[PDB]
Parts: structure tokens; sequence; C-alpha cells
């Protein structure tokens, strides 16, 4: 119940297909990718953009 | 529950068209809709099919 | 109650207030505890 | 159950409160849209996410190695119309065969030479839907009465990329073995053929938005005289039955080897009923024209098959459950509206009717039967899932 | 003065449980017993209609002497699932979670039975 | 208000979910300016055989036009060529069916279309009250791995 | 930038198998007693019943520019100008060849022998009527 | 909770314009409009009385998806002759048809009793 | 007298049959959609509940009023609140209205003809309770019983169809074209004879009928619309034709302006 399986950076609605989709994209509700995040080491590749990011 | 204002459908306006028609049924006994002017059934579902819960609701005391 | 929870739970329930064809639903139920039985059966019409 | 239950797909943000999915990875999942919910998970690492787009990319996973056959291919509409506008009879002119081609992102931004010239330059489905396919593929097929110049305008014959003759439906973009979709994969790449998805779509369903589609119960009403010649051949059928049970209730038959003088009694009503309902839909069949819609929805291979036809316009069918007819609840008889001992198919639950027209009788075995259907949809449900479980542990 | 008490006390109906049932003989339509309508096929007892046969799920459901069997049985369900009104007296109720249809609507076609579940006036 | 994912149905286990919503404009229509304020798949037929629901339909669409109630009850003596009958004197295809013009082009629809007022449900079961993402929130106490169910985060 | 063939040929048929605005028609030679003739055809755009004389052409020659041409070339001094493309070069028995012709969707056969140095086996191809 | 304020279908947002013209590699003597904040009621308006040029090579349109109120615009002209002016013609005699259809509704009009 | 051109049929107040031929149907269409979405309204926006003793709620009855026809004569001589320099509402560019229900009489109605104007109308037509009602109180608000108020104050606006419903003044509008499908711009569907089965329309009068003898033309194109114009009030039935007409003008205007502002750099 809790080692060969866990519930874990994760989130569920309900599905309805969208015919004008790359066939590997999946449209994420805004408020859902304004919830998720993702940690990105600062690099001075993406410095710039990721001060803009956290302003 | 009150009757809608104009008609989901198409948009023509209903509210006005309540009284009229519970009227023509009442004492003219009567096509009622057709001469209250609801051409298309979209509309003419919209009368033909109000429930007037507000009566009931009306009813009740405070 | 008592140390004795080898009862039966079900008996009873939070009628339902959906709708109006919901709560009548729910009144004219009925259960019975656990291939054959799931059937209709003809003694059913 | 499935490697494919989990899939690695590109973000895109949009409004409104839903995951929304392309329609061809629909069968990898199973889903539908009628409420079904679906979870999703957020790579951390920049191996994790590496892991999970060279080895989970939904492009990757397009040829399935537990049937080594592709696993997802073109359903519903876009499949059901990329049918329509194949036939030789399909022809678009100038002003939409731009609006056409522009829809393929590829596009070369050139349009080729129309099918014709002559007094208006037209051109045909066949045409522009090939502009979707890429140069090199070559695909062969060969139906039933298929040769270089398939008359009934069968088989599928695709070279240089370009489609030479035949109807493209199911068999030529579904989820199948010689699958143009299966041949793009192996021949172009995980993402060519990806791509070549949206492409064929996009043109389609386009087209689709405008030539229209639709179904009512006219597509499910018979020929005038048909809806006759089929009652009398269930008539026919009738008789067929209560001749063997005349001559059964004389001791005027022999026991087949192996079986009760009573089972091989059943052993031919049933073999009759059947053979009656098999035809009686038959009839109806050839009856609908190429214009049905319900018909276009099979032929197409997008929905329903003859069985759901014949259950709509002609006869439903023999009920049954436990493998045999409406059994005798009540001492011998199917409901108590019924003389004791009837054997006959109107008490043992066939029902003769279409859904178009079911009798009290025929209504109610037909639910018996259907409830002994809903009964391991809901118990096979989860023991097959053990039986998964364990082949997995 | 002429109740269903009555239709009773003078033997014109009578109460058949599911025991009695196996020694009588029961007729469908009390009348009887077109290239259109469905092919039909010691009488002691007559029904009162075959429509009755059904519950309270079924008898909002239109035709469903025509659809897949299996396909009733799950609108059977999700009616218990729609919206409308569970009572009128809702707005003096403190019930956690209800839900109101704004505009109802009673069905452009019904069922004869709809009747007697209030169905019209509670849509 | 109903929303781009909530669930509706009618009554033949005929259920879906709302994937768009388009206007007036953009929506189909036919001559009469009638429009539609539902458009289901005609995929959803075939193979779920309810029928009724065609029928409920064609039904609906007289009793819409003559104000009297159209009974579908059970085993009755309608027939579907009777409404048919029934519709073709008030005006419309004798089948339902009818023309329609592209709301984006007005260009005519090659087809036809089984057009026609039927009883919809607004089932229960609204998205926005199941959408739930989570990244790092309330942690069990026992296990220390997160805790259960959207409500509790 | 030549012509690859010019005949006048007789329906001996015309078939509507199942389609409502094309038909696949047939007929022999008036020249050889050796070249037959099968071709799908837009019955909408250019009507043809059994037993008319039409003459067929074909070659190689006059993105694709819209009308103006008006005051262009004009190889079009017929009734009916498909482009399309042959696939397969058959042979059936003696040395009497058969090339088939698809136009986008609509097929077609020749057959006889006597274009040993004339028709090609390029994709070119716009056929002629009048 | 997730759709956006209804006002997006017609108003440009935050430094944006209605016209961004983009050339095109794909072949010579080519461009792909973007039409902010507009449909079809303006899109193939305009598609439409492109192929009325007879100069203008090329003229489809499309609405990449219908969440956004957007529109792409590809046109392709004869040789030294810039499609951005055909637009604007095209565009132009598009107004005219409808001045002349304004009026001649107006006069016609007053005659109804 | 030019290019495209009308002809009117039997007209009214509250609809305009007419013929329009010699134009695309492509623009006849454009002209169709603009009328049903884009032209400039004025419908109550804002609503300020102070007391409210009936039976349906707040916003329920907030809805009701949104959809409640006002006027729009000169709805062109106000501006978008959105482009008033004012902070929030004004005269200039809105119209505030009142409404007061005591249930004294022992149901009592509202009618949408129980509106005030509390702002200055600075003399122009508009902000009224459209009524066409045969009495003289169009569109029931809502009953009330014995004792129960109602107090109110709605705030109304300019905006069209496309920001909401509530606007377009078109509501419905027919259309139909060559109801002989000389075109072929449809495939009718049949058991045996396409031609009985299928209703001819009224509208195959001013045309001619096919001819059999005839083959299939080609050539020819989409000419000629037989609609209707259907109005709800707020504005005549022929403005909301002419409107439409300018309106898409005016659009066509900006795509041909706002390229200009883009030559000079
Ligand atoms: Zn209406
Ligand atoms: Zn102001």
């Amino acid at each position: 119940g809790n080692l060969m399986g866990k519930r874990v950076f994760s989130a569920r609605t309900v599905i309805s297909g969208d015919p004008n989709l790359e066939l590997d994209q999946v449209g994420v509700p805004i408020s859902i990718a304004k919830t998720l995040s993702y940690p990105e080491t600062v690099t001075q590749y993406n410095i710039h953009r990721l001060t803009e990011y956290v302003r | 529950m009150i009757i809608p204002v104009r008609c989901f459908s198409c948009g023509k306006v209903v509210g006005d068209k309540w009284d009229a028609y519970l009227r023509l049924l009442e004492e003219g006994k009567q096509d009622a809709l057709d001469e209250l002017k609801l051409k298309r059934y979209c509309c003419r579902r919209m009368v033909l099919t109000h429930v007037d819960l507000i009566e009931k609701f009306l009813r009740y005391n405070p | 109650q008592k140390k004795a929870m080898s009862s039966r739970a079900g008996v009873s329930q939070v009628l339902n207030r959906y709708t109006y064809s919901s709560t009548l639903s729910h009144l004219r139920r009925t259960n019975t505890p656990i291939a054959k039985p799931r059937q209709l059966h003809n003694t059913h019409w | 159950l499935h490697k494919m239950s989990m899939m690695a797909h590109r973000v895109k943000v949009m409004p409104y409160s839903t995951f929304r999915l392309n329609l061809s990875v629909t069968s990898p999942y199973n889903a539908d849209f009628d409420g079904d919910e679906m979870n999703l998970h957020v790579p951390q690492s920049e191996e994790t996410r590496a892991e999970l787009s060279q080895l989970c990319a939904v492009p990757l996973q397009i040829v399935s190695p537990q049937s080594n056959k592709p696993v997802m291919g073109i359903v519903q509409d876009t499949l059901c119309g990329v049918r329509k506008m194949t036939l030789r009879d399909t022809f678009i002119e100038y002003e939409q065969v731009m609006n056409m081609l522009f829809w393929v992102p590829s596009w070369d931004g050139v349009v080729p030479q129309p099918a014709i010239l002559k007094p208006k330059p037209l051109w045909t489905g066949k045409q522009l839907l090939s502009i979707a396919i890429p140069s090199g593929i070559h695909l062969q097929r060969t139906d039933g009465g298929n040769s270089l110049l398939s008359p009934k305008d069968n088989g599928m014959l695709i070279v240089d990329g370009k489609v030479m003759f035949g109807v493209v439906d199911k068999k030529t973009v579904g989820s199948g073995g010689g699958g143009l979709i299966h041949t793009v994969m192996r021949e172009k790449g995980p993402k060519i053929c990806a791509e070549l998805f949206g492409n064929i779509q996009k043109v389609v369903n386009y087209w689709l938005l405008h030539n229209g589609f639709s179904i009512g119960i006219g597509d499910a009403i018979a020929d005038a005289s048909t809806m006759k010649e089929i009652t009398h051949a269930i008539s026919s059928a009738k008789e067929q039955v209560q001749e063997i049970i005349y001559k059964a209730q004389h001791n005027e038959l022999e026991l087949k080897p192996g079986m009760t003088l009573r089972e091989s009694f059943e052993g031919e009503v049933s073999r009759t009923l059947n053979d009656a309902r098999d035809s009686a839909g038959r009839s109806a069949e050839m009856n609908l024209k190429d214009l049905n819609n319900v018909k276009q929805m099979v032929s197409a291979g997008s929905k329903g098959s003859f069985i759901n036809i014949a259950q709509m316009s002609a006869c439903v069918g023999q009920q049954m459950v436990e493998g045999k007819r409406i059994a005798f609840g009540f001492a011998d008889r199917s409901l108590p509206h019924f003389t004791k001992d009837d054997f006959s198919p109107e008490s043992k639950g066939f029902v003769e009717n279409s859904y178009l027209r079911l009798t009290p009788q025929e209504f109610f075995f037909h639910a018996m039967a259907g409830r002994e259907g809903l009964i391991d949809t809901a118990v096979k449900t989860a023991e097959t899932g053990y039986i998964q479980r364990r082949l997995v542990k | 003065v002429y109740g269903w008490s009555s239709l009773v006390t003078s033997g014109v109906i009578e109460y058949v449980d599911g025991e009695e049932e196996e020694t009588i003989m029961i007729a469908m339509t009390p009348e009887d017993l077109d290239t259109a309508k469905r092919i039909k096929p010691t009488f002691t007892h007559c029904e009162i209609h075959p429509s009755m046969i059904l519950g309270v799920a079924a008898s909002i459901i239109p035709f469903p002497d025509h659809n897949q069997s299996p396909r009733n049985t799950y609108q059977s369900a999700m009616g218990k699932q729609a919206m409308g009104v569970f009572l009128t007296n809702y707005n003096v109720r403190m019930d956690t979670m209800a839900n109101i249809l704004y505009y109802p609507q009673k069905p452009l076609a019904k069922t004869q039975a709809m009747e007697y579940l209030k169905f019209r006036e509670l849509p | 208000v109903p929303q781009i994912g909530d669930k509706f149905a009618s009554r033949h286990g005929q259920k879906g979910t709302i994937g768009v919503t388009y206007r007036h404009e953009d929506m189909p229509f036919s001559a009469e300016g009638i429009v539609p304020d539902l458009i289901i798949n005609p995929h959803a037929i075939p193979s779920r055989m309810t029928v009724a629901h065609l029928i409920e339909c064609l039904l609906s669409k007289v009793g819409s036009i003559r104000g009297y109630e159209g009974d579908a009850t059970p085993f009755t003596d309608l027939t579907v060529d009777a409404v048919s009958n029934l519709l073709r004197d008030n005006g419309y295809q004798s089948r339902g069916f009818e023309v329609m013009y592209n709301g984006h082009t007005g260009k005519k629809l090659m087809a036809q279309v089984f057009f026609g007022p039927t009883y919809y449900q607004r089932l229960r079961h609204m998205v926005d009250d199941k959408i739930h993402a989570r990244a790092r929130g309330p942690v069990q106490v026992l296990t220390r791995q997160p805790v259960e169910g959207r409500s509790r985060d | 930038s030549s012509a690859l063939f010019d005949d006048i040929f007789t329906v001996q048929t015309v078939d509507n198998g199942r389609y409502n605005k094309v038909s696949r028609i047939i007929g022999i030679s008036t020249t050889n007693s050796a070249i037959k003739l099968t071709l799908d055809i837009n019955n909408e755009m250019f009507p043809v019943s059994q037993d008319d004389s039409l003459t067929v052409t074909l070659a190689n020659s006059l993105s694709w520019r819209p009308p103006k041409p008006t005051d262009k070339s004009l190889a079009d001094d017929y009734d009916y100008v498909m482009f399309g493309t042959v696939y397969k070069f058959e042979e059936g028995d003696e040395d009497k060849i058969k090339v088939y012709v698809s136009f986008g969707g609509l097929l077609m056969c020749l057959e006889g022998g006597y274009k040993s140095l004339a028709s090609l086996k390029q994709d070119n191809l716009y056929i002629l009527i009048r | 909770m997730n759709a956006p304020d209804r006002f997006e279908l017609f108003i440009l947002p935050d430094d944006v314009p209605k016209l961004k013209i983009t050339p095109d590699s794909r072949v010579p003597n080519c461009i792909i409009i973007k039409f902010e904040r507009e449909d079809h009621t303006l899109a193939n308006l305009l598609r439409e009385e492109l192929a009325l040029y007879p100069d203008v090579t090329f003229v489809a349109y499309k609405v990449e998806h219908p969440l956004f109120a957007n529109f792409v615009m590809r046109l392709q002209t004869e040789e030294g002759t810039r499609p951005k002016q055909a637009l604007e013609r095209a565009c132009a005699s598009i107004i005219n048809k409808l001045k002349t259809l304004d009026h001649k509704f107006n006069e016609e009009w007053n005659i109804k009793n | 007298s030019k290019e495209p051109k009308v002809n009117i049929i039997n007209a009214q107040d509250d609809e305009v049959e007419l013929m329009l031929s010699d134009v695309n149907l492509s623009l006849a269409n454009s002209l169709r959609r603009t009328m049903l979405a884009e032209v400039p309204t004025l419908a109550i926006d804002l609503v300020e509940i102070k007391m409210n003793t009936s039976v349906l709620a707040d916003e329920f009855i907030s809805h009701r009023l949104g959809l409640i026809p006002l006027v729009s004569e000169d709805v062109e001589e106000m501006k978008y609140s959105r482009d008033c320099t004012c902070e929030d509402y004004c005269d200039e560019c809105s119209v505030v209205l009142e409404l007061s229900a005591r249930h004294e009489g022992e149901t009592t109605d509202v009618y949408s003809s129980s509106l005030i104007k509390v702002s200055g109308p600075g003399n122009l037509n508009v902000g009224e309770p459209v009524r066409r009602d045969d009495y003289d109180q169009g569109i029931l608000l809502c009953k009330l019983r014995n004792h129960q108020e109602l107090n109110i104050r709605c705030i109304a606006k300019k905006g069209i169809a496309k920001e909401h419903a509530k606007w377009s003044p078109c509501s419905a509008i027919a259309f139909e074209y060559d109801p002989h499908n000389k075109l072929k711009h449809t495939d009718f569907w049949f058991e045996v004879d396409a031609k009985k089965e299928w209703p001819d329309s009224k509208y195959a009068t001013w045309e001619e009928p096919p001819k059999p003898g005839e083959v299939f033309d080609y050539k020819a194109k989409p000419n000629r619309f037989y609609m209707t114009v259907e109005t709800t009030g707020s504005l005549k039935a022929n403005q909301v034709f002419s409107r439409g007409i300018k309106t898409l003008q005016e659009k066509l205007a900006n795509v041909l302006f706002e390229l200009e502002n883009s030559r000079p750099a």
C-alpha cells in the first residue's frame, strides 16, 4: 500500500480531446501550470529569463 | 421558477408573452403561441414548456 | 453498539436530495446481503 | 495495464479547466470524454525529463511491442470523413483546395496541378489528402475484386507518397498492420509519422467541418417492401420450428450420438432462429444505399457493424442467459402470461421485433439477456485484473 | 366516493403475490387479448398496464421499449444525478449541498407515468 | 454556469461532457434561423443503439410545433411512421433532417442534419469541483508521505 | 514538348457503379483492332452515352497559375483535359503493351503496341478529348 | 475558473498590432498576415475578394485554434506586384461593395409603408 | 444604383424580408454574422441590490435585467466605459436606473416598465425599457407576495454580442439561396425520391425551375440570397441591417488603416 505504490508534483482533471493539438501535446489548464513548478538551476544561459520569470 | 426573458436558442424576447399566453387559455379557451407571435420551435418550446414554480414558492410565508 | 460490530451497516441511510425522482427512487429501494442472484429472474416481473 | 497507459507529452498551457489531449492518442489510455479523468506527473531532474522524452515520448510509442503493430490510428470524425473525401465522386474547387493546402503546416507552398482542367479546374480528395503523405511512402493493397484499376475502387496503392488508387479508411489508416501509419513510422521515424497524424487530421477534420455529416431515425428504416419480406422470414422460420416441435412431440426423430433427445431438440430450434435472424438483417444490409449514414459510419470503420443495423432495423434477436433461451422460472413457463410447457420462441426469448418498431415478452427476455451481459462486465472487471497482477509479480 | 378501496371491495381487482402468481394466467392488453407497429403474437387476470412493471427510474425514460436494454439501465442511474428542484421549501432548508436548475422545463415528450412522479412540476 | 467540461446527458445513457462552446455565428444553422443549443456526435448512435433517443427528438419536434404534449410512454400505439407524417403536415422533412449552412462560410452543408429538440439533464459533476493540482503540500504524520484527497490538498 | 497519342474511339459502353457524378467508360479504336480504352470520367462536367465519337490524346505540355492565360497558350482545343500519372506498364501476351494511367484518383488503361517510342514512363500526362 | 474574460475576443492586449506581416520562405513573393482579435466574419471576406484580383496567385486563411480569436492569412502574387497592395485593393473593393449596399438598402427602405 | 442590390419583400417593424443579389455568398454571410454579433447596443451591466425579499436570488434577477432590452437609438453617441476618462462610470457613458417594489396589493408583479432613469440622458434616445407588450409593461421581471420588498439600481453600458448575448439586437436570422439545388451545394438524403420527400421552399418562386433537358451548369456561382432580419427592439429592424452593413465596413477600414500606421517606420 505505501511502498510498491504511493501518492506522489501531480495533478488530475477531466479530459476532452482537441483536434488542433499535435499528437504528442497535452493542453494543461493555466491554473495547473501556475501550481506545478520545476527546479531549474541558475545558469548564465537562462539567468536573464529566470530573473524575469521571478519578477 | 418565473418566465425566461428572451429565448435561449434564437434570442427573441418572451417575458411579456407569459401572461398573454396563460390568459388566452383560461378565457379565450384556445394556437395560442402562434398568435402570440412564437413561430419556430426554438422559442416555441420556451413558453410551451415553462413550469412556473415561482407561484408555489410565493405560497410561502416571510 | 458495544463490542458488537457483528451487525449490518446499510440499514438506514442519508436520503437523497439531488432531484425529486432521486428521492422517490431512494425510498423504493431494496438491499440483499451477499453469479445467479444478481440475475433478473422471471418471478421479478 | 499498458506500457502506454503512461506517456510523456509536450506541455501546452491553455485556458479552461481541462486536460486537452489528441484523439489519435485515445485508444492507448483507452479514454473517452464522458467524464473520464487523467493523472499528470511532472519530471524534476534534468535527466528525469530526458528519460521521459527519450523513451516515453508518445511518438516512440506508436508501434506496440505486444502485437508488433501500431496502437494509435485515426478515429471517429477524421476516419469517417477521410473515407468520403477519397471517393472518385469527391471533388473540390480552387477556393477550398487552397484553404486546405494552407492547413497542412509542412506545405511546400506549391499547389499541385488540377486533376481536371477542361471546363472547371477541380481536384479530388485522393489528390489533396495525399499532400499529407511524405515522399518515398510506397503502399500496396488488394481487397476482393481488386486489380490495378480497382473497379469498385478497392485496394490501396500509394507510390512516391501520392495516393494512386483505392479508398482510404480503417484498413489503410487504422492501428493495423499494413497501416500507412505502421509504414510511415518504420520508413520515416517516430517524429515524421507523429506529425503525419495532425496533418491527415487537420485537412480532413476541416473538410468535414464543411461537408457536414449526421445520423437520424431515417438511417434506420427499411424499404417499404423489405420490412415485409423479413416479417415472413420469421413466420416461415416460426413454422420450421412448429414443424420440428410436432415432429418431436411424436418421438419421430433420432438422438444425434452424444446428445439428449431434448438437447438435440434445442440444438435445432437455436440453429433455426439464428439462421433466420441472420438473413433478416442481411435483407436490410443490402437495402441501405451508399448514402445511408449508418452504413457510411460502418464502412469507414469508425463505429458499429452489421449486427447493429440488424437489431435496429430488422430483428433484435434471441435473448439468453447461461447459454439457453429464457428459462422456466415459473413452473413450466416463461412468464405468468404464458400457457405451461410452451417451448416456442415467443416464449423462450426471441425478440422478433426491431428497435425501430419489442413486445412486452420480447422486451423482457431481451432485458434478461442484457442483464447477463452487464453482469460479467461487472465481474470479469477485477478478477481479470488479479490474473493480470499475478503475471506481473 | 369511489376510491381504489372500492375497486377491491367489489372483486374487480386482486392483489397477487409472487407465489399465487404461479397458478394464474395473466392477459397483457385487456382489449386485444398496420405495417408499422411491433408484431404482436383460460385467463384469470389482466394487466393494469405493462408499463407498470417499471419503477420510478425508467418511468421517465421515453420509449424505453426502443433502446438497448443495458442503456436504459444506465439512464436508470444518471437520473438520480441530474439537476432540478427537490422540494419547493428549499428556500428554507439548511442542508449541505443542494442544486436548483435556474429554469426547469417539463419535457416535450413524456410518460403517462410521470403524472404520478410529479415530474411535470419538478423536471 | 455551464463550462467547457461540465457533464450532461439525455435520458438514454447518452452521457457526454463539453468539449468547447461556440456562439450563434460560429454555429451551423438552418434557413429558419433556428440554431442548435447542443451538437452531439452522430457516432454516439450506431453502437449505443439507443434509438428511442432518435425518436424522442422527432416526436418532440412535433410537440414543439403542435403545442400538444408528445407521449413517449412505453408500449403504446404510436409509431415512427405516424409521427413522421405529423411532421410533414407542419412543414419540415418527414424524418427530421434539415438543410444547414456552415456558420463560418455561409455555404450550405453538403449534408443534412438530424436537427430536433431533445430533453437533456444537467448531471452534477462540473469540472471546477474536480480540477486538482499539487506540488509539496500537507504531509502525513505517521508516514510522512503526502496526504489523501483533493479536499485536504 | 510534343504530342504522344492521337486516335478516335467509339464508346462501347458507359458504367456508373454507384457513382452519382462519375462513369468508367470503355471503347475500341477505329484504326487498329488491338487498341482498347478504359477510362473513368466526370459524367457531370462532360456527359457521354454509348456510341460516341471521341478523340483521345496524351503528351506533356501546354505551382499552378489561375486563369489569366486568356492571353496565353491554350493546348486546350478540346472539351475535357485531365492531368494525372500512369503507374504500371503491363504486357498482355504477344508483344501487345498496356499502360495504366491514374489521374489523382481516376484510373485508366490503354492497349495496342505502336507507341514503342512515344508513350513514356513518366508521371507527366495530359488527357484530351473532343 | 480558467476561462478568459469575454472582452478578449476583440480588444488588442498590451502592445499588439491587428496586423503582423511575415515574409514566407517556402515560395517566392509570398506573405503570412497575422490578424489579431478577428474571425471568419472578417477573414473569409478578405480571403474571398483576393481570388477576385486575378493578379493574386494564392490566397487562403485559417484559424489556428478556436480558443484564440486570431487568424492567419497567406498571400502570393504575380511578378513585381506586392501582395500587401493587393490586400489594400481587394480590401477597398470590399468597402465599396458595401458602401453601395448600405445606400441601395436605404432608398429601398423609405419606399415602405 | 451600383454594385450589390436589394429588393425588399414584405417588411414590418420587427422584421425585414428582402433579397440581396449581386454579391458573393462569402460577403453575404459575413454581414450575416456581423448583425448577429457585433452591433453596439445598451444593456444593464452592473446591479447594486439594496434590499430583496423576493423568492428569486440576487444574481438570478441580476441576470434577468441583463437581458431586459433597453433603448439603443443614439447608442453610437455614447462611449464604452473602457474609453471614458471617468473612474468607474458617468452620464457620458452610462445610464443609471432605479427599481422599487413593495408588496402591498395583498401577487404584485415587477415589469421592466417599473424602471426609472436616474441619470441624465443628455437628450438622446437611449436607456428606455423597450416595451412591445399589448398592455404596457413588457417583460415580467418577477413576482412577489405580501410584504416582500426589493430595491435595485442598474447601470447600463455599450458592449456587443461578442462580449455577451445580452447585447446583439439580432435574435434569429433567415438565410437561404438557390432553393432548387442547381449549384449542387448539397446531396439530398432520401429513401426513393428526394424531390417528393423534401419540402419545396417558399423561396422557389423568385427563381426559375430546373428544366430537365439542361446539362449540369458548372461555371455558375452563388448569387442572390433570400433573408429576413428579425429584431428584439433596441434598434429598428432597418438599422439592425444598416449599422451591421456599416460596422463590418469600419472593421474593413482599420485593416486598411492599421496597415498605413505600419508604412512610415
Ligand atoms: Zn426562439
Ligand atoms: Zn464615464
